């Protein structure tokens, strides 16, 4: 046991298990050239660099899986929510940390992954005749995430059977629980909007269904804690 | 065994047919001996699935124009293919001062002459094109649609003041070159619904691939 | 004028041929590319990524497709019982189609290399027991019973201990040409055969799930190749 | 390390021993939320069982990084994946499993390693407050596992 | 994941788990003295050195176990079957590799072992009064193996409780699946028949019975893949 | 905070709309498919007030011509914009030998082609333009009017012998560059009466800015 | 011909953008500027008056 403390926050997470650094790159600030050359972007090191602990989601024998959209997820709660709202341009890396409190008498496996530009696609009506672009609920599901309706096709006709081709980490209950992923800023632009375009999505699906002999707490809590690595903003409003 | 056939340029090369304009002498479609084709690399069926293997791409393209009659015949008709750089307005009439504006590269060639070919550079004002855009470009549903990814517009037409003498069919081939891809993503496994978004049949979800009887019986 | 004679192929358009032609926009300076994390340079990079092998590719029902990702093991099964079995056919239809490896192969005509299936036990922690994974190279049909299966390359996997074992398929070569109905595609022929057997019965204490699942993760090894391109793709672009 | 009574629900006298562990089983399907608690070493809750917690009570304010460990005690033959996820202060408990994964999480597989450890970055019980009359420096910084 | 490719075959087996080398000796060719001194035995390096993948056997909650007899098992299918049939003398090492495709929701344990000169013994009638030497089905069970009738006494009055005293490897589902064993040529003769005398036997018994909570594929496939290391033959027919 | 946004070039840059020609197919205004526009940098409303912050200025300008139909449509019509160097005579008819004279720089472009742009150098025969002239340039009232400050004249017209086929609207944008100002003077505080002089309403004089109740009450 | 691919923003007119374009009068030599007392170079000079 060893509790990391970076900010007015103090998560009592494991000493130092294995963390998958995304696409093999630590999120950093910027050389000296961007979508702003006579506009030196202030780099929030203040309260924009602490631990955020999203409202734990409950895993049932039936959860289809969940997903969050960055940077949206936090533009809500937080002083990082203060920045993302009062600023025009934005660039920031991350570091998610998904924990699972369960007993040795439970069992399951969660695939946790980061998928850049995660574009959803609802039923398209019901059978497939309605160009209805998903609600403002599926495009930016705040800090409480959103559930997958068709886990198999990740809600975008792509097979989850191949999701591991993204920065991912497994969470097999009989072997661990906490899993970590350091995401670097991935975009086709140095500085992009932090309110309309969501640089990516964090998925967390039960590949091996949760289960327990009858009599154990049936819902295992999944606690997602994240830390904004190298925030950057330009021009306030 | 040389791992060269597995590169990116060797995967995405090869001139594919992406467009087929049609200038019937008389009929419905393109009743003015001219038509506007928006560069769309999905003009090639299986291309979508492929490029969509990545999230960010960068490339140039060599377009080739094979024009003839519906029969496949060669004829002494002179054509003019014009390029509308994403940002400039397109022709709307058979002599909109659009075909006149120099900043719109045109290329005259007769059907006698071998196919006409030209190279379009990586347009986009972004670092790269991006097949996915998880947001809205800061009434209507503007989701998933990425602005700057527009490669331009080719406007085919029979040179001259009057209509053409024979019916024509211009086939447009495009081979992309010097490719760079990024962020590999899962391979589409549900039929495509619209050229727009990634929507799929919300009930007609089939398994990624064929299925069998029992897991023990091979 | 300098003397020239034209050779055949003049005025010819070869879709593959790649010489050149002038830029439509000469003075255009394509916005420079910045640095995008994780670039790919050769699909073979991908072919080495582990992806979920749908060994349990039986349930076809719409709301069950998620089960295809894992097969099960339980108390009901007795020692010796055959658990599952599939072929070493990264290309051909079957369980491999779920893997990225498989899907890419479809975009290629022939190939060869060593593979690498991994097996992850997701059962309880209190669960213990031994499963016997065995590979039977091309030819030798699926071993009659568990016993004889063991007399050949196999690995006794014990989840009581290590919760995840990896098996290496020596080599599979989809080069042995063929001509079925009319789709004369280079048929594998070299279909190895991985079978998983119950070495011991499933053992669990009072209080634990008397049934668990095993996920399978495949991917090709470093020495993998792919030759000839084939755009076979049933999922095609449709005009709205 | 001291036993965190995450399953601090049974209050019955002859069941208090169950508070030491929560369960996982066949009945639960993929995605289902198993359990959930806060990163509040001080305040009432599951932490009160730990020595850490009990000591904090003898102190007014504090800060540091924590470290929860999870031990699977099931059969040996048991396998599967559980997804543990921490959500820093603010962001409510992720709606479903999916979205939960898009943030710091760890996919734990007991088929393999029978015991995983999660690190809580930092929790600071310094953000003063004044409830009914017990104006004790309330956490505020309640992470969420 | 890493697929080994030695021949027109390509098995996508694990990167490199643990393999038990039999009796601590890598199968090799031969110094310069044998049952043939003016007969230089040709060493098939051609198609006799590739991967063979026997028809996967299905493991049930009730499988008693199986066994194969070398070199017989392959004299059937294969160009190695071509050699063993058209040649008089034979000497060859091996390398078996038994894989098991199952989910983390199953459980079991297989003991996989190599037992030199594996002589079977049927019921001897029924109770024990008939010198009936086992059928030509139990002495050379082709490439599809044969099932044990009395797993406890390995069909030869020897206790399986002690089989580990042979080159063996365990396959506990909750911990692994693939298991490997490199067998060296073990005989009391340099060059022996490859059609009548079976240098040994490969056993694979479920010591911990297969099991799964109801609803999982009940049969787990055991895939035996093997590679002939250092084949040797003398005089064709 | 970089004091660069307060320079002179950063204050006076930016392409502003200074002219909007109109060639209706039929009607009143410009009944000959052509019109003469005198370069007037006050074509931009708030520009007068600005430049008039100084007494002497020097600069060049980059003019851009965005032409389309009233609807905003693009059409295959070729145009010719001509420049009449202050000193040469302007066209008076749809074929006054004026459009023919080379010393009058013309620039043909189709509407298809992107906007046409050209740079006019600092014309004036003086050291600099001067918004104020306290005298008379050595019947009628010629006060305040400074001669040599004339930048020229653009003459827009539809190429060709006959009238245009569609209605046209040519918008003229001009961004001044490389600016030098001199003798700063008080900032205009009374509405402007004529483009000519600085006359103002001789009774409707309002206070420079809003007023309050008492000087003690904020 | 030297190889070129056009990037988005081609044929585009940005009112702020300031590249260039040919002089309408090439051979014109704008009467030289002499010295005018009190030139201003940055409005901020004024803000301190």
């Amino acid at each position: 046991v060893a509790q990391l403390t970076i900010g007015n926050s103090t998560i009592t997470t494991q000493e130092a298990a294995n963390i998958i650094v995304g696409y093999g790159e630590w999120p950093s600030y910027c050389s000296d050239s961007d979508a702003t050359a006579v506009d030196k972007p202030t780099r929030p090191d203040v309260s924009v660099n602490r631990f955020y602990t999203l409202d734990t989601k409950l895993w049932e024998k039936s959860s289809k899986g969940w997903y969050w959209k960055f940077p949206d997820v936090l533009t809500e709660t937080g002083v990082f929510g203060q920045n993302a709202q009062f600023h025009y341009l934005y660039r920031s890396g991350f570091c998610i940390h998904v924990q699972c409190n369960a007993s040795k008498f439970h069992q399951g496996a969660l695939l946790v992954a980061i998928l850049p530009e995660y574009v959803i696609g609802t039923v398209a009506g019901g059978t497939g005749t309605e160009d209805s672009h998903p609600p403002y609920k599926q495009t930016q599901p705040g800090a409480d995430g959103f559930e997958l309706q068709h886990p198999y096709v990740l809600d975008a006709g792509i097979p989850i059977s191949q999701l591991t081709v993204c920065p991912h980490q497994w969470i097999n209950l009989r072997t661990n629980n906490c899993a970590t992923i350091i995401v670097p800023y991935i975009n086709a632009l140095p500085f992009d909007s932090a309110l309309n375009h969501c640089n990516f999505g964090l998925l967390v699906v039960p590949i091996s269904p949760l289960d327990y002999d009858q009599g154990a707490t049936p819902v295992i809590p999944i606690t997602i804690t994240l830390a904004p690595m190298c925030s950057e903003f330009a021009g306030l409003r | 065994h040389s791992t060269a056939e597995t590169t990116l340029d060797s995967f995405f090369s090869r001139a594919g047919l992406v467009g087929e304009i049609d200038l019937p002498l008389e009929g419905t479609t393109n009743p003015n001996g001219y038509a506007n084709w928006d560069i769309d690399i999905t003009g090639y069926a299986q291309m979508r699935r492929k490029v969509e293997l990545f999230t960010y791409m960068r490339f140039d393209a060599e377009f080739t124009f094979v024009a003839c009659t519906p029969t496949g015949g060669v004829v002494p008709q002179l054509l003019q293919y014009m390029f509308v750089p994403p940002g400039a307005p397109k022709p709307d009439s058979r002599e909109s001062l659009a075909w006149q504006t120099a900043t719109n590269p045109s290329v005259f060639v007769k059907l006698s002459d071998p196919p006409a070919q030209v190279s379009v550079p990586f347009m986009s004002p972004a670092s790269a094109y991006q097949w996915f855009y998880d947001g809205y470009p800061t009434k209507d549903l503007e989701y998933g649609a990425c602005p700057n990814n527009m490669m331009g517009t080719f406007s085919v037409r029979t040179v001259g003041t009057s209509k053409s003498k024979y019916p024509l069919v211009v086939r447009i081939y495009m081979r992309m070159k010097h490719v760079r891809a990024w962020i590999p993503r899962p391979m589409r496994n549900q039929n495509y619904l619209f050229k727009a978004n990634p929507n799929y049949a919300g009930n007609s979800i089939k398994p990624t691939g064929a299925s069998r009887t029992a897991i023990t019986t091979l | 004028g300098f003397p020239t004679e034209l050779k055949p192929g003049t005025n010819q358009f070869l879709t593959t041929d790649d010489g050149v032609s002038a830029p439509i926009l000469p003075n255009f300076y394509p916005t420079p590319c910045i640095h995008i994390p994780g670039e790919v340079r050769n699909l073979l990079e991908l072919c080495q990524v582990e992806t979920i092998l749908e060994v349990n590719n039986v349930p076809t029902n719409a709301t069950s497709l998620m089960e295809r990702l894992r097969f099960p093991v339980s108390a009901q099964a007795g020692k010796g019982e055959l658990c599952a079995v599939f072929r070493a056919d990264p290309g051909r239809s079957g369980p491999w189609q779920s893997t990225l490896l498989g899907q890419l192969c479809g975009y290629y005509t022939q190939w060869s290399g060593s593979l690498e299936v991994t097996f992850m036990f997701t059962g309880s922690f209190m669960a213990t027991g031994k499963m016997l994974i065995a590979y039977t190279p091309p030819g030798g049909p699926l071993p009659k019973d568990r016993a004889t299966a063991m007399l050949g390359t196999h690995v006794i996997w014990d989840f009581g201990l290590q919760s995840s074992v990896t098996l290496v398929i020596p080599w599979i070569s989809n080069t042995h040409y063929r001509a079925h109905a009319r789709d004369g595609v280079f048929d594998y022929y070299t279909t190895g055969l991985v079978s998983i057997w119950y070495q011991t019965n499933y053992v669990v204490p009072i209080g634990a799930p008397n049934t668990a699942y095993i996920i399978a993760l495949a991917a090709a090894q470093k020495n993998f190749t792919m030759k000839l391109c084939k755009d076979a793709s049933d999922i095609l672009q449709t005009g709205t």
